[PDB]
This record gives C-alpha cells, structure tokens and sequence, in this order.
C-alpha cells in the first residue's frame, strides 16, 4: 500500500526534477527554507526563552514565507494559469518577496 | 496621632531586566546558520546543477 505509492512518487518527482533544471532550485531552496526555521526552534529550545519575540518572529516568518512564494512560483511554472505567463509569475514573485523583506526588517528592530 | 510624626521612607521596587543568552551559544548558532548557508550556496553549484549556461548577450 504505502511503501508502493513512496517508490512511485520518489520516481515521479526525481524524474520532474531532472527534466527541468529550474524546477530543482526551487526545491533546493525550499529544503534549506526548513532547516533554518528548525534552527531558530532549536534554539528557542535550548535556552527554554524567546525574549526578543519581535526578532524571533521576524526570523521565523521571513522563513515561512518565502517557502510559500516559492510554492507559489512552482506551481505557476509547473502548469502555467491561464492568464499569466511564465515571466509574469516571476516579476510578481519578485515583487511580493521584496515586501516580505522589507516588513520583516522592519519586524526585528 | 495623624499626620504629626515623621514619616516611615518609601522606595520603588522595580523589574528585573529579561536574561540574555551568553555570547558563546548565540556564536555557536550564527556559525550553525552560515554553514547552512554555504551548504546550500555550494548545493546549487555542485550536486544541483545551476547551469549558469545561457549568461545574457
Ligand atoms: C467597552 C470597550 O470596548 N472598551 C474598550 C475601549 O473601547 C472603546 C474604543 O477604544 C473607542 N475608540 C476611540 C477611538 O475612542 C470607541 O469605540 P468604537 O466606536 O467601538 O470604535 P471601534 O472599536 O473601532 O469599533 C469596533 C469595530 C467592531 C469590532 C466591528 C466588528 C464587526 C464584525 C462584523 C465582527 C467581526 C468579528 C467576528 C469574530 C466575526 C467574524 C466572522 C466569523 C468569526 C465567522 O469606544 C469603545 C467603547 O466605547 O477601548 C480601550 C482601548 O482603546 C479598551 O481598553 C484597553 O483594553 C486592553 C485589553 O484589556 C484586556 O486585557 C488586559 C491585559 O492586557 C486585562 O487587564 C483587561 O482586564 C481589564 O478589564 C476586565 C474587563 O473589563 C476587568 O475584569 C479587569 O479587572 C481589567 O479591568 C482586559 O482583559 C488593555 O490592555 C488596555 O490597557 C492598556 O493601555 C493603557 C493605556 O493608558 C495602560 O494604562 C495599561 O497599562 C494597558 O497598557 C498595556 O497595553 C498598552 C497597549 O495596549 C501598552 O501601550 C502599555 O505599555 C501596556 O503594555 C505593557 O503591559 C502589557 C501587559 O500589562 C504588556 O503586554 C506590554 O508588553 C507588550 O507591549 C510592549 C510595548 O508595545 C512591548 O515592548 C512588549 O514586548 C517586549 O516584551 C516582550 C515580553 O518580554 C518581549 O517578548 C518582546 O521581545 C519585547 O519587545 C521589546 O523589547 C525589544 C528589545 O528587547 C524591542 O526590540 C521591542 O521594540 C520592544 O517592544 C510586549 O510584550 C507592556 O509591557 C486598555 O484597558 C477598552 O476595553
Ligand atoms: C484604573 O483606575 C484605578 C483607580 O483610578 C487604578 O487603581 C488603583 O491602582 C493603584 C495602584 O495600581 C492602587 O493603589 C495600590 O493599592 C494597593 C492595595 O490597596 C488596598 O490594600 C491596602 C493594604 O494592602 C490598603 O492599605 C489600601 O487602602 C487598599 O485597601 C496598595 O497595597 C498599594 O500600596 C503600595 O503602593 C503604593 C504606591 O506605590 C505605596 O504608597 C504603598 O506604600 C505600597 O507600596 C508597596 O508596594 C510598592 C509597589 O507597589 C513598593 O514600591 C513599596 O515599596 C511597597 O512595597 C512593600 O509592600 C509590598 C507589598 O505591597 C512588598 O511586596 C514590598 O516588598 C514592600 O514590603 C497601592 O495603594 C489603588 O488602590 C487603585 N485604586 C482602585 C480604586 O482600585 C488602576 O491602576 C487603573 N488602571 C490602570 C492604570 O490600568
């Protein structure tokens, strides 16, 4: 059941990857999007304190958010939508991952 | 006997201020995070392929 459809999508994906180079960065990206918000956990852990929450927060978000734009970005280049092109869909990401770090240096302080 | 005796002394008790974490930890973690960085940095260029073929003409 499970253990079937892992080999079957690991082989789906691997191949989606190869085919398209961009379609890996995105996905590089991403993985390491997690290991620093895990990071900032980790540490927020450690020392059992987050006293500057405004800069925990805006580590943490800028973090998440930009996993959701480049979300976004692949699924707009994996299958265009109807009315926005391929390069559209990179300008508005541009745009909309500015203003996240914009407010997020705004955030910490 | 109100109000015609000196007066017992009244001081403010404050807040404590919240602990910061010592230097060495924080210096541990910002390592941490730019080794994470460089080890993506170099993900992209050596196991990941960013071609870096079609440079603008
Ligand atoms: C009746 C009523 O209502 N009332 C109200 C009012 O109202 C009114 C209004 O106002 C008016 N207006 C005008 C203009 O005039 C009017 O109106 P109107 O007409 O109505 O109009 P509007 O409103 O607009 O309309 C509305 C609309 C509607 C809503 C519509 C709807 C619709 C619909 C459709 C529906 C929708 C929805 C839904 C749901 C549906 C949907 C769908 C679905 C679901 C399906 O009129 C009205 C009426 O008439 O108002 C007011 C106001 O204005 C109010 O009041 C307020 O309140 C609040 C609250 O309260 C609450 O809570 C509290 C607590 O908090 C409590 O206590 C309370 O209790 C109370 O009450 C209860 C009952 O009554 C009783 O029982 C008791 O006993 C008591 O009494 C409550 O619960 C409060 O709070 C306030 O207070 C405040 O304020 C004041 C001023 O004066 C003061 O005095 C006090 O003290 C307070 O304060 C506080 O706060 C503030 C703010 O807010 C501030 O400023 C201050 O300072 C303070 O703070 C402090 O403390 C606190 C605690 O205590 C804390 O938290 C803080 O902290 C924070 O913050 C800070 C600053 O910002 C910061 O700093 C911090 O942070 C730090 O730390 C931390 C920790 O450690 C850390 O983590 C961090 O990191 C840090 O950071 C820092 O540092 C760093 C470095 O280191 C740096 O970097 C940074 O920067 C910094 O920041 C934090 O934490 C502080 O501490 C008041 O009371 C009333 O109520
Ligand atoms: C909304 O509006 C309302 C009204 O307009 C605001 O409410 C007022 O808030 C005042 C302060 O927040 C409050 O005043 C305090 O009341 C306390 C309790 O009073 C009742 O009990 C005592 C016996 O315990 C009775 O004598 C009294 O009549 C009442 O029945 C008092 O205990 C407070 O006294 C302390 O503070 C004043 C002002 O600093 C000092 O003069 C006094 O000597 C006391 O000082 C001790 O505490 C301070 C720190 O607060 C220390 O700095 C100081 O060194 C003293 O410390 C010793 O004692 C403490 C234990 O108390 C101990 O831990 C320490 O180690 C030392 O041994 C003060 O009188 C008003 O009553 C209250 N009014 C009403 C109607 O509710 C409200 O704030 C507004 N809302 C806001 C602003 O958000």
């Amino acid at each position: 059941d499970f253990q079937e459809t892992f080999k079957t999508s690991k082989r789906a994906y691997f191949a989606q990857i190869e085919k398209y180079p961009k379609l890996k960065l995105i996905d590089t990206f991403c993985f390491f999007l997690v290991l620093l918000g895990v990071i900032q956990c980790t540490f927020i852990i450690l020392i059992r304190d987050n006293f500057p929450f405004n800069a925990f927060l805006a580590g943490f978000i800028i973090c998440v958010g930009q996993f959701v734009l480049l979300m976004s970005l692949r699924l707009q280049l994996c299958n265009s939508f109807p009315g926005i092109s391929k390069n559209r869909a990179f300008a508005e990401f541009i745009v909309a991952s500015l203003i996240l770090h914009f407010v997020c240096l705004h955030f910490i302080n | 006997v109100d109000k015609f005796g000196i007066k017992p002394e009244i001081h403010h008790i404050f807040h404590a201020e919240p602990k910061r974490v010592a230097k060495p930890i924080a210096v541990i973690f910002v390592l941490i995070i730019f080794i994470t960085i460089l080890s993506l940095i170099v993900t992209w260029l050596n196991s990941c392929a960013a071609a870096f073929n079609n440079i603008p003409t």
